[PDB]
């Protein structure tokens, strides 16, 4: 085989050069941008190869840890643009630490709980900051962050009675949900609502009436799912759509065949990472939004008794994705990102790591098969494909809330 | 009146017309987390925004204040909501607000709140007269802006402005035939106007698409559109397509053409095609070629397809 200190990489094989873009001698803005990214990526790939010597890839854990630890406390005015998304910051940072298996100090856990309590609206749900109106995005984030902390103190912060009333106040006749009072509608709302409602055990028979059908209407000719019916398929909205349907146990409302073919086609033959939609660029966060669809599809098909499903791998190139993330998405100063040349941010740090974890761990029934590229320490903690928080946190939260009644319903 | 960057801008805590109201600081608790160290100007505006919001003051001064709050953070949906509450309470001129939102979106086209605000205004006015032209300008700067296309589909469908969209689609495809957002708009327009059941329309679309494929063999969008308009009826229902793609294979053996062939074979086997054994063998051979040579990034997918075919048609 190979000595333990050298590990051959897919992106470094000589045949890989044949995966470069073929523009058929017809240039358009799209091909020009794609070629520019590929050129930069090839340079990056090459820097990890020294002829036959190919050192193991390293996830810079400690650098990422220090970046995250600092952000959980304070941020410069450069973050003013996220003043209405603070619970998101709590979630992205806590989940990244969780994936990196970095314990959350008791004092920090308590402070986060207190802060999220201040973000909770008296009408139910959470806002982007203290005193802000509730919104499904920060609500989704706050609930996930509280579940990651997983203490009864954290669980009890959530006003379940008002949360359910709030969800009702956003529910539309056609099955969709507004993102907030007087707000816009797109599939993100359905996922945020389904996620927090299932985790906190507040789902009623009528809450999601028509929702599955509305989501199905969002799947388009491409096979993926758009923000609203008629719109272009996008990884972000496709994750939201399928994950919400899995929670509702209505995945079969979709054409899983066209969806599977669509998402697998979103992995870039050259870069190894995923693009958000056909003919657009590779981006580290799609390592989760797109690749995360494979574990969901696997479970969906498995429930149908598909005898052709793999018992050891997800239906995407697990190694190639790990190569893209490890070689192209790490900021040497800590944190992860979209692609080489972009600046780090907590959002991409969260999803690049979440995608890396999905790429490293396969699990179906009693079957478990890990593929950890690089040094062994690269292995991250597993993440739940539906909620994107540790599966241990999902079990503990659902178990806790299941012991409580659905607010005013029997 | 005066902008946040204007040389004569004055902090709200220094404005005499605001002296009667006390600012409301943001309470982040004793031991804050994800605490943003705001600039003096940012905090100043939001301390007063919190004050008017708390007192639910429907005034002209509060209205002007939201404009500054928005410039500081256009993603603050709470400010946007309040502004709309004020637009109604103060009976503000909506055409004036339309000019405002137009400038804002031009500056920040990738923001959910600005597009939603514009949609609400158009809904209140029931006036879409400026929409298609404004959107076209945004798309002229970024031909794939998701929010722009979504807003465009809404306006067209809500106000029935289908008449010239196919021409618009054709123009953008000429500019960049790889623009997947435009191919999506193409399906959107046709499915909602003539539909694809009209065999003359379908033929026109298949010929158009095939022609684009010949021009740019490796453009995935065209291939996806071709499959998209034929998949519901079933790819095996179009016998001539198989032969035509089979004739191009030798000179255009791109993974897209090879994959399309497998898709056709899959459907044929699902419809009791003749010579099942022969079709199955050809499909499995292509799956192996794709998995091992032509489309290795999707090897797991192609191996799955190979196994599915055998579980369904091996007999
Ligand atoms: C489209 N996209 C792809 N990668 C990042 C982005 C994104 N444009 C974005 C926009 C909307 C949504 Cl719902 C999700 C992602 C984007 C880009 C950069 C971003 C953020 C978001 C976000 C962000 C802010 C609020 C919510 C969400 Cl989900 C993400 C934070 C941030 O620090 N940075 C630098
Ligand atoms: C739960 C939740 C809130 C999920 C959100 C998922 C997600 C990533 C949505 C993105 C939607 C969007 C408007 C993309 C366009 O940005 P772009 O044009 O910059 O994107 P692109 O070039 O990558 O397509
Ligand atoms: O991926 C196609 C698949 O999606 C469904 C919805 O689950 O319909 C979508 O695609 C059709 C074109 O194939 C459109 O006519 C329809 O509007 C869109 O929602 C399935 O019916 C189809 O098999
Ligand atoms: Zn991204």
């Amino acid at each position: 085989s190979s000595p333990v200190w050298s590990e051959p990489l897919y992106s470094l094989r000589p045949e890989h050069a044949r995966e470069r873009l073929q523009d058929d001698s017809v240039e358009t803005v799209t091909s020009i941008e794609q070629a520019k990214v590929e050129e930069k990526i090839q340079e990056v790939f090459s820097s990890y190869k020294f002829n036959h010597l190919v050192p193991r890839l390293v996830l810079q854990r400690e650098k990422h840890f220090h970046y995250l630890k600092r952000g959980l406390r304070q941020l410069t005015d450069a973050y003013e643009c996220l003043d209405a998304s603070r619970p998101w910051l709590c979630y992205w940072i806590l989940h990244s630490l969780e994936l990196l298996d970095e314990p959350i100090p008791q004092i920090v856990a308590t402070d986060v709980c207190q802060f999220l309590e201040l973000c909770q609206s008296p009408e139910g749900g959470f806002g982007g900051g203290p005193g802000q109106y509730p919104h499904l995005a920060p609500t989704y984030a706050a609930v996930n962050a509280l579940c990651i902390i997983g203490t009864e103190e954290a669980y009890d912060i959530i006003n379940r009675e008002k949360l359910l009333q709030y969800l009702y106040s956003l529910k539309q006749p056609d099955g969709s949900f507004l993102m907030h009072v007087g707000g816009e509608v797109d599939v993100r709302s359905a996922y945020c609502a389904a996620s927090v409602a299932s985790l906190t055990n507040i789902i009623t028979p009528d809450l999601f009436e028509g929702t599955a059908e509305w989501i199905a209407r969002c799947q388009n000719w491409e096979g993926g799912i758009g923000g609203v019916p008629g719109m272009e398929a996008h990884g972000g909205y496709t994750f939201c759509g399928l994950a919400a349907l899995v929670i509702l146990k209505r995945e079969r409302s979709l054409n899983l065949k066209s969806l599977l073919q669509w998402v697998t086609s979103r992995q870039m033959r050259f870069e190894g990472g995923f693009q958000g939609r056909c003919n657009k660029l590779v981006d580290g966060c799609y390592s989760f939004w797109q690749a995360g669809l494979l574990p969901l599809l696997h479970r969906a098909l498995h429930a149908q008794g598909d005898p052709a499903l793999s018992m050891s791998h997800w239906m995407f190139h697990q190694q190639a994705l790990q190569e893209y993330i490890l070689m192209c998405c790490q900021c040497p100063a800590g944190g992860l990102l979209d692609k080489p040349g972009k600046s780090r941010d907590f959002y991409h740090t969260c999803y690049c790591l979440s995608g890396l974890s999905i790429a490293q761990h396969f699990g179906s029934g009693a079957m478990l098969h890990d593929v950890v590229l690089g040094v062994p320490e690269n292995a991250l903690q597993p993440t739940h494909p539906v909620y994107n928080i540790g599966p241990d946190k999902v079990i503990q939260a659902t178990t806790y809330f299941l012991q409580k009644p659905v607010p005013g319903f029997e | 009146f005066v902008s946040l960057d204007s040389p004569s801008y004055v902090l709200y805590r220094d404005r005499a017309e605001w002296a009667d109201i006390d600012p409301v600081p943001q309470n982040d608790g004793p031991n804050p987390v994800v605490q943003i160290i705001y600039s003096d100007k940012f905090r100043d505006v939001y301390d007063y925004f919190r004050a008017v919001l708390q007192r639910d003051e429907r005034s002209e001064r509060a209205f002007k204040l939201t404009r500054d709050a928005i410039e500081l953070n256009a993603a603050n949906y709470t400010v946007w909501h309040f502004r709309r509450v004020l637009l109604k309470s103060l009976q503000k001129d909506l055409h004036e607000e339309m000019n405002y939102i137009t400038a804002i979106i031009e500056e920040q086209p990738k923001n959910y709140q600005v597009w939603h605000h514009r949609r609400v205004l158009v809904e209140w006015l029931r006036d879409p007269s400026q929409e298609l032209e404004f959107i076209a300008d945004i798309l002229n700067q970024d031909a794939k802006n998701y929010h722009a296309w979504q807003h465009r589909q809404w306006v067209i469908q809500e106000f029935k402005l289908w008449d010239n969209e196919l021409q618009y689609v054709d123009q953008l495809l000429k500019e960049d035939v790889r623009n997947n957002s435009v191919w999506n708009q193409r399906y959107f327009v046709i499915s909602n106007t003539t539909g694809y059941n009209d065999r003359a329309v379908l033929e026109r679309e298949v010929q158009y698409t095939l022609e684009m494929i010949k021009l740019v063999p490796h453009n995935e969008s065209a291939w996806n559109y071709l499959k998209g308009i034929l998949q519901d009826r079933g790819l095996s229902k179009y016998p001539n397509l198989l032969n035509q793609l089979l004739d191009l294979q030798p000179s255009h053996s791109s993974p897209y053409l090879i994959a399309f062939l497998v898709d056709i074979y899959e459907d044929m086997l699902e419809n009791q095609c003749d010579n099942k054994e022969d079709i199955l063998n050809k499909a499995l051979e292509l799956c192996e070629i794709l998995a091992k040579e032509k489309d290795t990034i999707r090897k797991e997918y192609w191996r799955y397809i190979g196994r599915s075919l055998q579980s369904k048609h091996s007999t």
